[PDB]
C-alpha cells in the first residue's frame, strides 16, 4: 500500500492474532507470545464505523422512481419522463458505486497508515536500546523481562534506566568480544 | 544468541472475500461488508396490515365503469395499492374511449378506498326504457348486457322525452361521479333507438359546464360493431349538485364513488397474483426483506424500503488487506 | 547539563470551531470557513433598482380582466417580478373559466412592462347596449359592476344585430388581447339578454381560426349565480389584425395590453406584503444580502444570488487540528 | 493523521507560534525562541486556497429550480415536474455535502504530511551531529549559535563543518567520560 | 575517499504537459492523456452506409404533403436520420394548420423508409371537379398549382353530392393517411365553391370518430388569401379500413405513406446541405471521427459516438511530476 | 507531494533513466550506470492504466440528449424540457471534471508514496552497512561490485555476508586516522 507497511517490510501478517487488527509480538527470557494494541485497534474501528455510517446516511435521499402513464397522443412527454427517471437513477448508480471504489482504497491506506504509525511509536521509544532489524522486529540491546514488554506496550518504557546497560552492550559489539 | 525482541504486526486470516478500489479489482481483505440486497420473494404482499387490490384481468376502466366480467371487485374493501396487468383483458367491452382516463388513474395514488353509492336510481327512468341498455360486445355468460354502474336508456313507445335529473352531494367526503354518450352508426339507427334526431347531453357543476353531441360516422367494426360509446368523469364536492339534461343517446348514472379514504398508493403494474404473503415493502417482481440499504431489484416499490441502484455488486471493505 | 536544542511543531490557539470528516465527527480546528448562508431579512425588497409587482388580494386573472376590486393596479409600472398569493381572493369576480390561463401565466415571467390601450371605444357601441353588463357578482363598492378592460354587451330594443368589429396593431410591440362569451342558464334567459336564440362568437387573425359557441346548462349556484363567464386570449403580431363578428353572448374587448419590456422576471408565490428595502437576491421568504457561495432559505430566488442547497450545516476546514 | 506527526509523535501543538502554521522551537547557550517556517506555511496557504476555490468554482453553474404552474388536469405532468425539481435539488445537496466531508479530511492529513515532511527535512540535515530524542526535538553533539540556527531553518546547515567536533562528542559519551 | 554508492530516483523527461489538480493549476508532468475529442469535420455525411433525407428549404410538414416546391422529396429513399433547417421556406403554401404536427415528427424520429401508394385515384372523383383545386399561394413555377400528395375537390355543374370513399389497408405495415378541410372567408364563397351551405367531413377508423366542419370567419390575408387548409393525420393499422363522408369543403387524399422500415433515427435541426463524406458519429454541427471517450461538439448526436461533456479540458495524470 | 519524496529529499529526477519510471544509480570501483526498477516500475502501471479505465468505465452511459419539438402554446412543458436535459449535461459535467481533479493528486501522491517506500526497501536492506548521506544516496561501509549492487537490486542483498568488513569500517572512522 501507500505508507509501504502491509505487505512492505512487514512481509506478512499474523495468523496468531485473533484479539484485534494491530499488534505485538514480545520474545524474551520467559518465552514468547502474541499481544494486541488495545488502543490502535479502537482507533480503527470508531473511523471505518463512522464511514460506513457516512456513506449509507448520505444516500439518505436519492430519487425514488415513480409510475406515470400516458396515452397514444402523449409520446413526446412520454418519452421525456422515461429518459428523466432513467436519468436520475444512472445519477444515484453512479454516485454509489464510485463513493465505495474510492472509499475501499482510502479504507486500506489508512490499516497501512496504522501499522506504519505503531512502528514508529516504539522505535522512538527504544531509539539506541534497540537494533533495527528492518523485517518490522526490534532487537533489544538489554535485558527486558514481561513488566518491561508491558512498559513498552502501553508507552510506559523508561530510555535512561537501561541506557547505560545497552550502551555497554553496544561497546562488545565494538570491539569484536 | 538471540537477544530480546519485539515485533509489531498484523491481523489476517482465512477469508476469500473480496472488494474492489479504483486502481485494482477483486482484492482479497480480512472482513467485508455487503450493502446490496439482491433477493425478492416473487410474490405480492399485504403492505404491513393491508392487503393490495389485485385486479386480475380488469382494467381500471373496468372496475370503476362497472364491467360485467369484473364482477369480482363491485365492492372492494381498503387497499394498500392496486395492482394492474400490462394490458388488462376485460376493458370497455363495448368499443370505445375513456376521457381523461390517465388524469384519472393518476387520482387513484391518493385513494385507498371508495364508498359506493346510487345517485339515480334505475327504477326511477319512468318514461323510458333502463332494460333495453343491452350488449354482444357486453356479455355476462353468453346473456348479453352492459356496463353495471351506467345505464343505457332508450325510447318508450315510439318517444324520447327530455331527461333532467339531479343529485345533490351531501355526504361529507368528494364524489367520483361516471357518465357516458352513445354514437351510432347512421341517421337511421339514430332514432330507431332513440327518436329524436339532433340530441345532446348537459352536464353543469359548480365547475363543469359541458354539452355533449353524438358523432355520426361509418367505421370499421370492432367486436362486431361499429358504433361507440364514450365515457366521462367529475369530481363532485360537498354539497355540490350535478344536474343531467339530454334527448338521446345519454349513458346515464346509476352508480358513483365517494372517496372514504386518502394516504399514499400506487397503481402498480404486474403480471403477479395475490402472494398471501406480508411485507413491509413491496415490489412488482416480490417482496423484499432486508436490513441492507440497497436494492437492484425494481426501480419502483412502495413501503419502508433500501434505495434502488442499477449495480451489480456493492460491496464495501471492512478489515485490512489479507496476506498476499 | 543540555546541549543546545531544536523542535519542530505547528500551531495552535483558542478557536472551538468543529469541523466534520467521513471517518469523524465534531473535529476541533484551527481556523474553519463556513459556507452556508442561513439568514434572510424575512420582507420582499426591490431588485437592485426596481419594485415588484405585488398583486395583494388579486390575481394574475383579476389584474388582467380588470376586476373591480383590482383597480390598484388599473395602469401598472413596469416590475422586475411579480408577487402573487397562494389563493387569491379576487379572481374572476364572476364565475366561470380563463383558458389556456397557465400558458399566458407563462408569457409573463419574461414580460417587464404593458401598456394599457383601447382598441374597441365604449362608446362606439351605438346598436347595442355597453351599460347594462353589471353584475352582483362584480361588485364594486356595493354599487353592483363589471370587468374594466371588457365589456358585456346586451340586445338594444328588443333586438342585436351582427357585430363586426375590427383591430388592426399598428404597432410595432405585440398585442395581448382578452375578451369572451357568456353562458346562460336557460334558453329563457339567453333570448331576454341577446333576442337571437342560436348565437356564436368567431375571432379571426393570420393565426386564429375561432367559432366559439355559447354553452346553454343547469347549474350549481356560484356566488348566487348559475350562468357562467368563459374568456379567451391571443398574441396580435406587428402589422397583423384581429376581426370579431358575434350574434349574442359577446364579452367584447375594450382595452388590451401592449408587450413593452420583456426579460428575466418571475411570477412568486408569497403571503408576504412590500418590505420597503432593496436586495441583490431576492427569496419569497425574505431577501438575502450575503457573500456565502451557497444558502438554505428557499430554492426559487430571482437575482444575483447564491447557490440552492438544502444543508443544516456545511462549514470547510482551513487550518490544522485543534489540541485536544 | 494518516501521517503520525499531528497528535502524533509531536504532542501537542505550540500556543506560542502565532505567525505560521509550522515552525521551529531552537534552545541554545544564548537562549530560545520561535521561528516559523516560512516555505511549508506558504507551501499549504497556495493550496488551501486553490482547494477553497475550486470547490466553489465548480459549483458555479448548478440547476437552478423554476415556477412552473399547471391547473387541475394536468396533475401527472405537475407531478413530473415536481420529482424533477427536487430530484436535481436533492443530487446537488449530496455533491455538495459529500465534497466538503471527502475534502475535509484530505486537508487534515496535508497539515500533517507537511509537518512530518519539515521534521524529515531536519532530520535528514543532522544525521549524527545530533540526537533524536523522539519527541520531535533534536539534541545536538555541538555547540550551534544562532547563525547556525538559520542555517538549518533556511537548509544552509554545513555538515562537513561541524561533524569533527561531533564525532569527537559522540566518542565522549560512548566511553561514559 | 568515495565509498560505493546506491541512489534512489526517479524518471524525467522533455514532456511540457500540463495538468491540473484540486490544488493546483498547471503542473507539468512526464506522461499526460487527453479524453476530450473537439475536433470535427463540419459536414454532414452519411451514417455508415446511409444517407440522410436533407430536406433543403422544405418542412417535414412540406415533404408529406408534397407542397410543390418540394418535387425533390416525391419519393425519397430509405434514410439514415433526417434533416431540416431551423426556419423551412417552403411549408404549408396555403395557409393554415397541421394537427397534432409534434407528436407527428416524434414519430418521424423512429421511422426510416416510407412508401407512398395511392389510396384513392384522382381521375375517380367523377361527379365532382378534381382539376380545379388549385391556388396562386402554391405556385409551381408561375402556373398556380397545389399539394400534390392530397386533392382539392370542387362542385361540378351547380352540385356536389354527397362522397363516401373508403380503403382498406391490406398491407402488412402500417399506414400514415393525410386530409384535410377548408376555411372559406365568408358564406359567398362557400356556395361558390361547394354550393351546399352547412358542411361536414366525417372520417371513421377502429379508432378513429371525427367529423369536422368547416368554421367561416374573416381573417388577415396570409400570401394574399384569407381562406384556410387545416390538415389532419392518423396510423391505419394493417386490416383495418378508413372511412371517408363528406359533403363540401373536402381535401381529400390520393396519396398515402406505408411505414416500411423502423429503427434508431431523430430529426436534427441544422443548416447545413449534403457534405458527400461518410462516419459513424454525426452530430449537427458536422461528423465525428475519434477514440477519446468525450467530445465537447454538441450535445445531439446519432451513432456511434462519444459520450458529450460541456468542458474545454480534461486531462489524466499519468506519468509522475515533471522536474522544475 | 505527500510523501517527501519526489522533490523532496529526492530533489530532481534523472533525465538518464530511460527505461522506467523509478530506479537505482550505482558507483563503484568498476564504474557507475543507471538501472530501473522493473516490478516497481511495473506496479504503478497496472496502478495507473486500472484507473483510466475505471473513469472511462463509470461513465458508461450517462444522459444522452434527445431532441424534441413543441408548439406555440406548449410553452410550459417545453421549457420544463429544457431545464431537465440542461440540468443532466450539468451533472454530468460537474462528474466528469470532479473526478479527474480528485483522481489526478492522488495519482501525483501515488508516485510519491512509491518513491518513498523504494528509498526505505533499499535502507532497511543496508541498515548500518552504508551511510545515509540523505540526499536520497546511500555510501557504503564495504566494497560492492555489480554482482553485489544486484542482490540490492532484486532484494537479494545479505546482511551478515558484509558485516564484518563494515563494522571494521566502521571504527576507522572512529577513530579518524
Ligand atoms: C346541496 O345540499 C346541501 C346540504 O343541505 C345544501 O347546502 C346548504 O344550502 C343551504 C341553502 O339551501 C344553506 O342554507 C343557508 O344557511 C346559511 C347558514 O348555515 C345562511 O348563510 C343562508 O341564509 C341559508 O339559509 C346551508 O348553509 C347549506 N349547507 C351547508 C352545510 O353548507 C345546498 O342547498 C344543496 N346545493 C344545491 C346546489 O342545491
Ligand atoms: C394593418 O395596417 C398596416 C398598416 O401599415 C398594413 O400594413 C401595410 O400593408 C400594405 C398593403 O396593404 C403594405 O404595402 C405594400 O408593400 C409591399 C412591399 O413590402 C408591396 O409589395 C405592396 O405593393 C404594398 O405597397 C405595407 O408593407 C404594410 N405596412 C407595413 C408597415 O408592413 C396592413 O394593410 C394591415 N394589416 C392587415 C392584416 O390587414
Ligand atoms: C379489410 O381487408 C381485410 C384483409 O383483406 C379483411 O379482413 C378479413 O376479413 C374476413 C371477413 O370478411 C376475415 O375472415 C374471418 O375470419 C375469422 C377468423 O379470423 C372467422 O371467424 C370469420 O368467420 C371470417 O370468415 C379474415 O380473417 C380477415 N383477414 C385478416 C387478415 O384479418 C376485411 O375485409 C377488412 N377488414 C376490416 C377491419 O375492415
Ligand atoms: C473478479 O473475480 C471474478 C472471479 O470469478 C471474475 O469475474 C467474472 O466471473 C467469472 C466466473 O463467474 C470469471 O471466470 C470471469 O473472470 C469473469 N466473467 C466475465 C464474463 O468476465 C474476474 O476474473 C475478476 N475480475 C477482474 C477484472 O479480474
Ligand atoms: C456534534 O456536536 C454537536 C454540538 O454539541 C452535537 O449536536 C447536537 O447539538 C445540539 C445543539 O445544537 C445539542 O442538543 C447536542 O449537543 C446535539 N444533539 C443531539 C441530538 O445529539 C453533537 O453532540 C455532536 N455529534 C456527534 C455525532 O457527536
Ligand atoms: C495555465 O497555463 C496557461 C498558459 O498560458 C494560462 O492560461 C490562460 O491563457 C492565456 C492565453 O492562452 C494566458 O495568457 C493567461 O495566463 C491565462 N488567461 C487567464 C485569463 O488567466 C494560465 O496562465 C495558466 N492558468 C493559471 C490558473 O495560471
Amino acid at each position: 500500500g501507500l505508507f509501504g507497511a502491509i505487505a512492505g517490510f512487514i512481509e506478512g501478517g499474523w495468523q496468531g492474532m485473533v484479539d484485534g487488527w494491530y499488534g505485538y509480538h514480545h520474545s524474551n527470557e520467559q518465552g514468547s507470545g502474541y499481544a494486541a494494541d488495545k488502543e490502535s485497534t479502537q482507533k480503527a474501528i470508531d473511523g471505518v464505523t463512522n464511514k460506513v455510517n457516512s456513506i449509507i446516511d448520505k444516500m439518505n435521499t436519492q430519487f425514488e422512481a415513480v409510475g406515470r402513464e400516458f396515452n397514444n397522443l402523449e409520446r413526446r412527454i412520454e418519452n421525456l419522463n422515461k429518459k428523466m427517471e432513467d436519468g436520475f437513477l444512472d445519477v444515484w448508480t453512479y454516485n454509489a458505486e464510485l463513493l465505495v471504489l474510492m472509499e475501499n482504497e482510502r479504507t486500506l491506506d489508512f490499516h497501512d497508515s496504522n501499522v506504519k504509525n505503531l512502528y514508529d511509536k516504539v522505535r522512538l521509544q527504544l531509539r539506541d536500546n534497540a537494533k533495527e532489524l528492518g523485517n518490522g522486529c526490534f532487537e533489544f540491546y538489554h535485558k527486558c523481562d514481561n513488566e518491561c514488554m508491558e512498559s513498552v506496550r502501553n508507552g510506559t518504557y523508561d530510555y535512561p534506566q537501561y541506557s547505560e546497560e545497552a550502551r555497554l552492550k553496544r561497546e562488545e559489539i565494538s570491539s569484536g568480544r | 544468541d538471540p537477544g530480546d525482541q519485539i515485533c509489531i504486526g498484523y491481523h489476517a486470516n482465512n477469508s476469500t472475500e473480496q472488494v474492489d478500489t479504483i486502481m485494482e479489482k477483486n482484492v482479497t481483505v480480512t472482513h467485508a461488508q455487503d450493502i446490496l440486497e439482491k433477493k425478492h420473494n416473487g410474490k405480492l404482499c399485504d403492505l404491513d396490515g393491508v392487503k393490495p387490490l389485485i385486479l386480475r384481468d380488469c382494467s381500471v376502466a373496468g372496475w370503476l365503469l362497472g364491467n360485467p366480467m369484473c364482477d369480482e371487485f363491485i365492492n372492494v374493501p381498503e387497499w394498500s395499492y392496486i395492482v394492474e396487468k400490462a394490458n388488462p383483458v376485460n376493458d370497455l367491452c363495448y368499443p370505445g374511449d375513456f376521457n381523461d382516463y390517465e388524469e384519472l388513474k393518476h387520482l387513484l395514488s391518493r385513494i385507498n378506498h371508495f364508498e359506493k353509492i346510487q345517485i339515480i336510481p334505475k327504477s326511477s327512468w319512468s318514461s323510458h326504457e333502463a332494460s333495453l341498455g343491452v350488449s354482444s360486445a357486453c356479455p355476462y355468460q353468453g346473456k348479453s348486457s352492459f356496463f353495471r354502474n351506467v345505464v343505457w336508456l332508450i325510447k318508450k313507445d315510439s318517444t324520447y322525452p327530455t331527461i333532467k335529473r339531479s343529485y345533490n352531494n351531501t355526504n361529507q367526503e368528494d364524489l367520483l361521479v361516471l357518465w357516458g354518450i352513445h354514437h351510432p352508426n347512421d341517421a337511421a339507427e339514430q332514432t330507431k333507438l332513440y327518436q329524436n334526431p339532433t340530441t345532446y347531453i348537459s352536464v353543469g357543476t359548480s365547475t363543469l359546464n359541458q354539452r355533449l353531441v353524438p358523432r355520426i360516422a361509418t367505421r370499421s367494426k370492432v367486436k362486431g360493431l361499429s358504433g361507440r360509446m364514450e365515457f366521462f368523469w367529475t369530481i363532485l364536492k360537498p354539497n355540490d349538485a350535478i344536474n343531467f339534461e339530454s334527448n338521446g343517446n345519454f349513458i346515464a348514472p346509476e352508480y358513483a364513488y365517494k372517496i372514504v379514504k386518502k394516504g399514499d398508493s400506487t397503481i402498480m403494474k404486474s403480471e403477479l397474483e395475490y402472494g398471501n404473503c406480508n411485507t413491509k415493502c413491496q415490489t412488482p417482481m416480490g417482496a423484499i426483506n432486508s436490513s441492507m440499504p440497497f436494492h437492484n431489484i425494481h426501480p419502483l416499490t412502495i413501503g419502508e424500503c433500501p434505495k434502488y441502484v442499477k449495480s451489480n455488486r456493492l460491496v464495501l471493505a471492512i478489515g485490512l488487506r489479507n496476506s498476499p
